[PDB]
C-alpha cells in the first residue's frame, strides 16, 4: 500500500463520513473520520507527497472531537439545594411567627431563584425556580401587609 | 481531493409547593 493508494482511501472515507455529518449521523461519521485520518497517518508514513496532508489529518481529529459532545450542572444543583434551604429557614420561622425573619429568608429565597433561572436555558427549570420566586413572594408579602 | 468539514455543529419543588399550600390557610 503506498500513499497513492491511501490518499485515495482517506478521499472516500472522508466523503462518506461528511455526508453522514450532513444526516447527523454523527456516530458513523465519527468512525469514517477515524477512519480518513488513519488513511492519512499511514500515508504520510509512505512518504505522501500531499501538500496540507497534516492540516487535514488535524481537521478530521478536531471534527471527531466536536461531533464527541457539567461544572455548570454542579453550580446550579448546589443552587437549588441552598433555595430550598432557605426556604426551609423561612418555613422555620414562619412556623414560629418570627415574621421579620420569614420575610427576609422567603425574600431572599426569591432573588435566588431569579437570579439561578438567568443562568440556564432549560425552559422546565426557569419556570419551576419561578413558580417557587412566585410562591414565596406571595407568602412574604402575607406576611408584611396581612388583609 | 479531501473534502472539509462542515460549518454546522435537583431538588424536590412540591414539597415546598404543598407546605406553601396549607399555609395560604
Amino acid at each position: 500500500m503506498d500513499a497513492t493508494a491511501l490518499e485515495r482511501d482517506a478521499v472516500q472515507f472522508a466523503r462518506l463520513a461528511v455526508q453522514r455529518d450532513h444526516e447527523g449521523r454523527y456516530s458513523e461519521a465519527v468512525f469514517y473520520y477515524k477512519e480518513a485520518a488513519q488513511a492519512l497517518i499511514y500515508a504520510e508514513m509512505a512518504g505522501s507527497s500531499l501538500e496540507n496532508i497534516q492540516e487535514k489529518i488535524t481537521e478530521y481529529l478536531e471534527r471527531v472531537q466536536a461531533l464527541h459532545s457539567d461544572p455548570l450542572k454542579s453550580k446550579h444543583q448546589l443552587d437549588l439545594e441552598r433555595a430550598h434551604f432557605l426556604v426551609t429557614q423561612a418555613f422555620d420561622e414562619d412556623e414560629k411567627e418570627n415574621v421579620e425573619d420569614a420575610i427576609e429568608l422567603y425574600t431572599e429565597a426569591v432573588d435566588l431563584c431569579l437570579k439561578t433561572s438567568y443562568e440556564t436555558a432549560d425552559k422546565v427549570l426557569q419556570n419551576k425556580l419561578k413558580q417557587l420566586a412566585r410562591q414565596a413572594l406571595d407568602r412574604a408579602e402575607a406576611l408584611s401587609e396581612p388583609l | 481531493v479531501l473534502p472539509e468539514l462542515p460549518s454546522v455543529p435537583d431538588i424536590d419543588f412540591d414539597d415546598l409547593s404543598r407546605r406553601f399550600e396549607e399555609l395560604k390557610k
